[PDB]
C-alpha cells in the first residue's frame, strides 16, 4: 500500500483556457446549427456559463465574426444561433473584467425506485416534482421538515441566457422564511 | 480562347504585386482570405518547429488582413500517426482532402495544455476535439524540413469547379464518375477477398515491334483488344489519319 | 435454352460482379416465380430469395434490427416484399454485389438439398 | 489541494466548480495513466475559468513521502521545480472502500485505510503548517474541510 | 449520497428514506453545499473558531437508521423475489399449455451487420445545389487544362490506409468495416471460400485457427490486437530485423595481448586474414583436409561485439502484421526491393483503386504514354539497402549483388513505372526531407502547368531504421522516450503538438500518394475530384549556420505590395475579369 507514486516530473498542468474558449463556443455554434442542441435544453445556458465565465476581448472578436457571418435564411436552427450568439455577446461584453462565477443551471433530480411486474428494479433519477433550479434548492433546504422541527428554464434557454450577468438583488433573504 | 481563359480567370495576378499568390489562388474561384478555414500544420511536436510554424501562418493571416476573430484552425495530425519525415506533408494532404470533403475538423486528442506562447497569435486555433462544421471551403497544408525546405500547398473544395462548367457536362460527367465508382468498388472487394489489388503488368501496352511507333505519334491511344481482353497499341491506331 | 444466363438485365448480358442487388433479386423473381399460377414453383426457391433478401439487408443494415422477411410466406406477394426490402435499405439499388455476396450466392446454387436453379449462374469448371 | 476526486465522485463535482470559478486546483490521482489525464483535460476545456490552472499529480495518500514531497512541491519556488503557491484550501476526501469487515475481521487493509483517512491528514496539515511558519506566512490560513 | 446508479450507496432505498421527509443529495446538490463552505461569508466565519457544517440532511433525526435502512431494503427485495416467482409461475404454465410452437412465433430474426467497405468517393451535389456556392461569372472563365485536381490518394502509415486512418484521426475508434479493414490489413482474417471441416462455408475465418469467424465478433475478438499493434507503439525488433534499441549492437577495438587457439578457415579466407594482418597473424595448410589454420598472434587487431542502450525505444510503426503479399504483391518482388518500396506500391495501387482507375492502361485512352508523370519523392530513400551495403557488406553477410541500385530515391518511382504504368512520362523525383511531399505536389502542378504531363503521381515515402533513428537520438532532434517515461507519458501521448511540454518529434514509417489532373481532363475521364490544387510553393529561409533551424521561408507566399490600397483592383472583380474575357 505505502509504495511512492507521487513525483514532480509527472505533474500535469492545465492553464489554457484562452484556447479552450474559442473551441467551446464553436462547439457549441456547431452544435445548435445542426440541431444536437435546441433552444430547451438547459445544456445551453450551461455552455455560455462557461463561456463568459472564459470571456475576454480575443473571444468577443472571434464570437463577434462566427455570429454577424451567419446567414439566418439557412434554416431555422441558422437564426436560433443567431439570436443566441447576440444574445452571448451582450452577456460576454457585460461580464468581461468581471470575476468568474461557479453557477450550476442543472435539474436537481430525486431517486426514484420502480419495481415492475415481472420483479426487475429499476432506479432513476427523475426531476424533481417542486425543486427544479438551485434558487429553489436552497429554499427547500431552509424550511427543513415535520421531522426536523423540535419542541425561462426548460422552455426557452435562449432568454434565461440574457438574465446570466444581470446579479438580482435578494428583496429578502431565505434565512428569514 | 484557353490563352484568354487563362490571362483573365486562372493567372490575373501573376504580375500584379497588389495580390498575394495566396489571395489570387483563392480568389481565382471566388474566395476571400476569410474561406482559408482549416491550416494543416506540420506540427512534428519539436520546441522550435511548432512556435515558428505558428508565428509564420499568423504573420501571413495578418498580412492579407483575414479578418479579427477569424482564426484558422490548426489540425495537428502527427499526434496519432507519428511524424514519418518525408511522407509527412502526403499525410497531411490525404488528411486535408478528407477534412473537405467530410465537413468535419479532427482534434488534436494528444494537446492537454496549448502552451502560453501560443496565445500571442490571434489568428490560429488549437482544438483538441474533433469539430463537425456546416463546411470546409479551403485547407493549407505547411511543412518545414531539415536544410532551410520550407513549403506550403492550398487545397480549395471541389465543388468550386463544378461552377465552371455548363449543366449539361456536370450532368454528363456526374454520370460517368457514379459508373466509374461502381467498377472501382467491384474491383476493390474482389481484390480484397483474393489478396490481388496488386497486379503487376506482364506486357507494356505496346509490343516491342510498336514501342518506337508509340513514342512518336502524340494521338496513339489504346483500344480494347478483342481476343486478350486487355488495353493494347493497335498498329491501324498508329499514325492514324482517323 | 431452358436455363438461361443468370446475369442479363433487360435483354443486356452482364456477369454477377456487375449487376445491383435489386436486379439480382427482381431476376430471381423473374426466372423463380411464376406469373400466370401467382406462386413460387418450388418451395426451396422462395427459401433461396428469401436467404438472398436477408443477406442484402445483412450487407446495408448499420446495426442489430429485426428483418422484414421474418418468414419466407411473406415472399408469396414478392413485388411488395422486393419493394420493402430495397425501400429499408435504398442504397442496394444502385451498389453492384460484392464479391463476398457473389460467392454466397453462388455456394447457394450449388445446394445439394434445393432443387437445382433454373438458371446458368457463371462460366467456370462447373458449367457442364 | 484536493485528493479523492477521482471520475464518479463528490470530489469530481467540487473541482468543477472550483475551476468555474477560477480557483487554481491541485487535484491528486492514485491510478495515474493515460485515461485519467484525458479526463481531466476534458474537465477543465470545458468549465475551467480564465485564471483558473488545474495540475494533476500521481499520489498515494497512504505513503507518507509522498505527502511531504507533495507538500514541497507546492511550496517549493518555481525555479526549485515546484509551483511556488500557498494553498488557501485542503480538501482531504481521498478514502478506499471497507465493507464486510466488523472489530473481528480488522486486519492490514484496514489499519492502511484509517492511515489514508486519519494519520495522513494529520501529517498534510503538518507539512502545510511547517512551510507556512518557514516562510513567516501568519495571515493566509489554509481552510481545511 | 446518490453516487453512480442502482446498487452504488444504496441508490435503489433512497426514496424509501425521502418518504420519512429527509433529504438525500445528488453528488451535484452535495458539491454545491461543500463549495457554499467557500464563500467568503463562511471563510472569514472559519478564521475566527471552527465550524461544524451539518449537511446530513436531516437523516440524523430517523431513529435505528441501520435496521429502518435494511427493513426498507427488505421489502424491495422480498416484492422483487414474491413478482419474479409468480411471473416464472405463469411463463412456465403457459410453456405447458401453449407447448413450444405458439411460444415460437415470439421468436423474431435478428439480421446482424456485415461490413460493406465503401471507396467514400466524393458526393456530387444537384446542379442547382453547386451553382450556388461559386459566383455566377465562373461559368467558361478558368481555363480547365491549368486546373489541376486532386483525384485519388492514399497512404500506408501507422494506422492502415487513408480509410482506416481518418476513422481514427476523426471519430477516437473504428466502425466494423474500420475494424474488418485493419484486421485484413494486420492479417487476423483471411477469407475463405469453399469446403472448411468438408461443409461449404463463405466468409472471413480466423488466418492461425482456420476458424469462422463472422463480421459482429470482428471488434470483440481483434480490437484490443489491433489498437495494441497499431500506431505509435514499442519498436518491435521483428519488424526491423532484430533491431532491438534496448541492446544496440556495435563493435569495439582490441588490440589483442596474447595468442589465439588456432581456428579452421578455408584457404581464400585465411589468405584474406594475411593480407590484412601481415606479419600479426600465422596460417598453416593441414594437409589431410586441405583446410587451413589460422592463429593470431600479440599485437594484432580485433572486433568485440559489445551492446549499447538508446533511449527511443517508441516509434510510429505500420500495424503488426503488414504484408505485401495482402495486397498481392509477389515474392520474387518482395525479396529484390527495399520495403519502403513495397509501401509505394501498395499507397500507388491504392490510390488508383481510390481514382476509380483500376487500370491503369486505362488512362491512356485519354492521353499519350508521354503524359503521365512520377513527380513523388523521398527524403532518405531506401536505408534498408543503404545498411546492407555499408554494415552488412562489411559483415560479409549474404546481400544481393543489386543493393545499390534499390537504395537509390528515384528507384521507388522507377519500380511503380516498371510494375504498374509503364508510361514515359516526365520523372521527377524530390528530395525536402521532411517536405519532400509538399516539394513532390509543387513540382507536379508545374510540371502539368508546362504541358508536359496531364497526370502527375505526386507524394512522399520514408522508411524508419535503427541508424537513423540513432542519429535523430543524437542531434537531439527526437523525443527522448526515458524522460517521457520520467514524466508518466504512455507511448500513444508521447507525440503532442503545440503543448508546452513537447520536447521532441515521433519518428514514424510509411507513404503517401496523391493522382493529380488537370480537371478538364478529370471531367473527361469521370474520374471523383476530392479538391484543387489552387496553390503549392516552396521557400528556402535565410543566411545561418543551423541546418535543422526551421525559418520564415513561406512566409513570401503571402508577399503583397500595400503602398497604394486605397481603391480596391478591378482585377479582383470577378464581373470585370468576366468581362474582359
Amino acid at each position: 500500500g505505502v509504495a511512492t507514486s507521487f513525483s514532480r516530473k509527472k505533474a500535469r498542468t492545465f492553464d489554457s483556457s484562452w484556447n479552450w474558449a474559442k473551441q467551446s463556443l464553436l462547439s457549441l455554434y456547431f452544435e445548435i446549427i445542426h440541431g444536437v442542441l435546441k433552444n430547451v435544453d438547459r445544456e445551453v445556458v450551461s455552455e455560455a456559463i462557461n463561456i463568459m465565465n472564459r470571456s475576454n476581448d480575443a473571444l468577443i472578436k472571434f464570437m463577434e465574426y462566427h455570429i454577424s457571418n451567419t446567414d439566418e435564411t439557412k434554416g431555422e436552427n441558422y437564426q436560433l444561433v443567431k439570436t443566441l450568439g447576440e444574445q452571448l455577446i451582450e452577456n460576454c461584453k457585460q461580464v468581461l473584467d468581471v470575476d468568474p462565477v461557479y453557477k450550476d443551471v442543472a435539474k436537481p433530480t430525486g431517486p426514484k425506485t420502480a419495481i415492475d411486474k415481472n420483479g426487475n428494479i429499476t432506479y432513476s433519477e427523475e426531476p424533481r416534482e417542486k425543486v427544479r433550479k438551485l434558487s429553489q434548492y436552497v429554499q427547500e433546504m431552509a424550511l427543513g421538515g415535520p421531522i426536523t422541527k423540535e419542541s425561462a428554464l426548460d422552455k426557452d434557454s435562449t432568454k434565461e441566457v440574457a438574465s446570466l450577468p444581470n446579479k438580482s438583488t435578494i428583496s429578502k433573504t431565505v434565512s428569514s422564511t | 480562347l484557353r490563352a484568354a481563359q487563362q490571362q483573365w480567370g486562372n493567372d490575373f495576378y501573376k504580375r500584379d504585386p497588389r495580390i498575394a499568390p495566396l489571395r489570387g489562388a483563392l480568389a481565382t474561384y471566388g474566395l476571400t482570405i476569410d474561406d482559408l478555414g482549416v491550416a494543416s500544420f506540420h506540427g512534428t511536436s519539436t520546441k522550435a518547429n511548432d512556435k515558428n510554424e505558428s508565428a509564420t501562418i499568423n504573420e501571413m493571416m495578418k498580412h492579407l488582413g483575414r479578418s479579427e476573430g477569424n482564426p484558422v484552425i490548426g489540425v495537428f495530425q502527427k499526434f496519432l500517426t507519428g511524424h514519418p519525415k518525408g511522407a509527412a506533408g502526403a499525410w497531411m494532404m490525404n488528411g486535408a482532402l478528407q477534412i473537405l470533403n467530410s465537413g468535419i475538423i479532427p482534434g488534436n486528442r494528444n494537446a492537454d495544455n496549448v502552451d502560453k506562447i501560443l496565445e500571442q497569435f490571434e489568428y490560429v486555433l488549437y482544438p483538441s476535439k474533433t469539430l463537425k462544421t456546416d463546411g470546409v471551403r479551403a485547407v493549407s497544408i505547411t511543412s518545414f524540413g531539415f536544410g532551410q525546405k520550407g513549403g506550403q500547398a492550398i487545397v480549395v473544395h471541389p465543388d468550386y469547379l463544378y461552377g465552371a462548367i455548363t449543366e449539361d457536362r456536370y450532368n454528363e460527367y456526374v454520370a460517368k464518375v457514379s459508373a466509374r465508382e461502381k467498377s472501382a468498388y467491384k474491383f476493390f472487394h474482389n481484390g480484397m477477398i483474393y489478396n490481388k489489388l496488386f497486379v503487376s503488368k506482364e506486357h507494356a501496352p505496346y509490343t516491342d515491334e510498336l514501342e518506337e511507333d508509340v513514342y512518336l505519334d502524340p494521338l496513339a491511344r489504346v483500344s480494347k483488344d478483342k481476343k486478350s481482353g486487355s488495353l493494347t497499341f493497335n498498329s491501324k491506331n498508329i499514325q492514324s489519319k482517323d | 435454352f431452358q436455363k438461361p444466363w443468370f446475369a442479363t438485365v433487360n435483354g443486356q448480358a452482364r456477369d454477377l460482379a456487375t449487376m445491383t442487388y435489386e436486379e439480382v433479386a427482381k431476376r430471381l423473381v423473374e426466372l423463380m416465380f411464376i406469373r400466370s399460377t401467382n406462386s413460387w414453383f418450388d418451395v426451396t426457391w422462395r427459401t433461396f430469395t428469401g436467404d438472398f433478401l436477408r443477406r442484402v439487408e445483412e450487407r446495408f443494415t448499420k446495426s442489430k434490427t429485426l428483418s422484414l422477411i421474418q418468414s419466407y410466406s411473406l415472399l408469396d406477394k414478392p413485388d411488395e416484399a422486393i419493394e420493402k426490402v430495397f425501400n429499408a435499405y435504398p442504397a442496394a439499388r444502385e451498389q453492384f454485389l460484392n464479391a463476398q455476396d457473389i460467392d454466397h450466392f453462388l455456394s447457394m446454387c450449388q445446394n445439394p438439398m434445393q432443387k437445382p436453379v433454373p438458371f446458368v449462374p457463371v462460366l467456370d469448371r462447373r458449367f457442364e | 489541494l484536493i485528493t479523492g476526486a477521482g471520475k464518479g465522485s463528490i470530489g469530481a463535482e467540487v473541482l468543477q466548480g472550483l475551476l468555474q470559478g477560477g480557483a487554481k486546483v491541485v487535484v491528486t490521482t492514485s491510478r495515474f495513466s493515460k485515461q485519467v489525464t484525458d479526463y481531466y483535460q476534458s474537465i477543465y476545456a470545458k468549465y475551467g475559468a480564465k485564471g483558473s490552472t488545474l495540475i494533476v499529480v500521481p499520489f498515494n495518500q497512504g505513503s507518507k513521502q509522498d505527502v511531504e514531497a507533495l507538500i514541497e512541491f507546492i511550496y517549493d519556488t518555481e525555479k526549485n521545480g515546484g509551483l511556488g503557491w500557498d494553498l488557501d484550501a485542503i480538501i482531504p476526501f481521498a478514502a478506499i472502500p471497507e465493507q464486510g469487515i466488523e472489530l473481528e475481521h480488522i486486519d492490514s487493509k484496514s489499519e492502511f485505510a484509517h492511515r489514508i483517512m486519519l494519520t495522513n491528514i494529520l501529517r498534510m496539515m503538518g507539512c502545510v503548517k511547517k512551510q507556512k511558519s518557514a516562510r513567516g506566512i501568519e495571515t493566509r490560513p489554509a481552510q481545511v474541510i | 449520497t446518490r453516487g453512480t446508479g442502482l446498487m452504488s450507496a444504496n441508490n435503489i432505498i433512497a426514496e424509501g428514506i425521502e418518504k420519512m421527509g429527509v433529504r438525500t443529495f445528488s453528488q451535484k446538490e452535495m458539491a454545491f453545499n461543500l463549495l457554499g463552505l467557500l464563500t467568503p461569508e463562511v471563510v472569514e466565519l472559519c478564521q475566527k473558531s471552527p465550524v461544524m457544517a451539518d449537511l446530513n440532511g436531516g437523516l440524523q433525526f430517523v431513529p435505528e437508521l441501520k435496521e429502518f435502512t435494511a427493513k426498507l431494503r427488505k421489502e424491495l427485495v422480498e416484492t422483487s423475489e414474491v413478482r419474479k416467482a409468480v411471473s416464472i409461475e405463469t411463463a412456465l404454465e403457459h410453456k405447458v399449455v401453449n407447448g413450444n410452437s405458439a411460444d415460437a412465433a415470439y421468436a423474431q430474426v435478428e439480421i446482424q451487420p456485415r461490413a460493406n467497405i465503401q471507396l467514400d468517393f466524393p458526393e456530387l451535389k444537384p446542379y442547382k445545389q453547386v451553382k450556388q456556392i461559386a459566383p455566377a461569372e465562373l461559368e467558361g472563365l478558368l481555363d480547365l487544362e491549368r486546373v489541376i485536381v486532386v483525384t485519388g490518394f492514399a497512404e500506408v502509415g501507422p494506422w492502415g490506409s487513408a480509410r482506416t486512418r481518418w476513422e481514427m484521426e476523426a471519430f477516437g475508434e473504428f466502425s466494423l468495416e474500420g475494424c474488418v479493414e485493419m484486421a485484413w490489413i494486420m492479417g487476423f482474417i483471411s477469407y475463405h471460400n469453399g469446403n472448411l471441416k468438408g461443409r461449404p462455408y463463405t466468409g472471413w475465418v480466423d488466418s492461425k485457427t482456420k476458424e469462422p469467424v463472422d463480421d459482429k465478433d470482428v471488434k470483440a475478438k481483434y480490437e484490443t490486437s489491433i489498437l495494441e499493434h497499431s500506431g505509435i507503439r514499442l519498436i518491435e525488433p521483428e519488424l526491423f530485423n532484430g533491431y532491438n534499441p534496448e541492446k544496440k549492437e556495435m563493435i569495439q577495438e582490441v588490440i589483442v595481448e596474447e595468442d589465439l587457439e588456432p581456428f579452421e578457415a578455408s584457404k581464400e579466407t585465411a589468405e584474406q586474414f594475411k593480407h590484412q594482418h601481415g606479419d600479426k597473424v600465422d596460417i598453416f595448410e593441414i594437409p589431410e583436409t586441405g583446410e587451413y589454420s589460422v592463429k593470431l598472434l600479440k599485437g594484432a587487431t580485433l572486433y568485440i561485439p559489445k551492446a549499447l542502450r538508446f533511449d527511443r525505444l517508441v516509434a510510429g510503426q505500420i500495424p503488426t502484421g503488414w504484408n505485401a503479399k495482402t495486397y498481392g504483391i509477389s515474392d520474387d518482388i518482395i525479396s529484390q526491393v527495399d520495403p519502403i518500396t513495397l509501401f509505394v506500391l501498395v499507397s500507388v495501387v491504392e490510390a488508383f483503386i481510390a481514382s476509380g482507375i483500376t487500370d491503369p492502361y486505362e488512362m491512356y485512352k485519354y492521353v499519350h504514354v508521354s503524359e503521365v508523370g512520377n513527380c513523388s519523392g523521398s527524403g532518405m530513400g531506401g536505408v534498408s539497402a543503404l545498411r546492407g551495403m555499408f554494415k552488412d557488406r562489411f559483415k560479409d553477410e549474404p546481400v544481393q549483388n543489386d543493393i545499390l541500385q534499390e537504395s537509390f530515391i528515384n528507384t521507388m518511382s522507377a519500380w511503380v513505372n516498371m510494375l504498374l504504368i509503364s508510361s514515359s512520362g516526365p520523372i521527377k523525383t524530390p528530395v525536402g526531407a521532411c517536405a519532400t511531399s509538399v516539394e513532390s505536389v509543387d513540382i507536379g502542378v508545374e510540371t502539368i502547368l508546362s504541358g508536359k504531363a496531364r497526370i502527375c503521381i505526386v507524394g512522399g515515402y520514408d522508411d524508419f531504421q535503427e541508424e537513423g533513428s540513432f542519429e535523430f537520438g543524437n542531434m537531439k532532434a527526437t523525443s527522448n522516450t526515458l524522460e517521457e517515461f520520467e514524466h508518466g507519458r504512455t507511448p500513444a501521448e508521447m507525440s503532442r503538438p503545440a503543448t508546452t511540454t513537447r520536447n521532441g518529434f515521433m519518428e514514424a514509417q510509411g507513404a503517401g500518394i496523391q493522382i493529380i489532373m488537370q480537371a478538364d481532363l478529370a471531367l473527361k475521364m469521370g474520374v471523383p475530384i476530392y479538391g484543387i490544387v489552387a496553390m503549392a510553393a516552396t521557400a528556402t529561409d535565410k543566411i545561418g549556420r543551423s541546418v535543422p533551424a526551421p525559418g520564415k521561408g513561406i512566409l513570401t507566399t503571402a508577399r503583397e505590395h500595400h503602398s497604394s490600397v486605397k481603391y480596391a483592383s478591378p482585377n479582383l472583380n470577378m464581373k470585370y475579369r468576366k468581362r474582359q474575357l
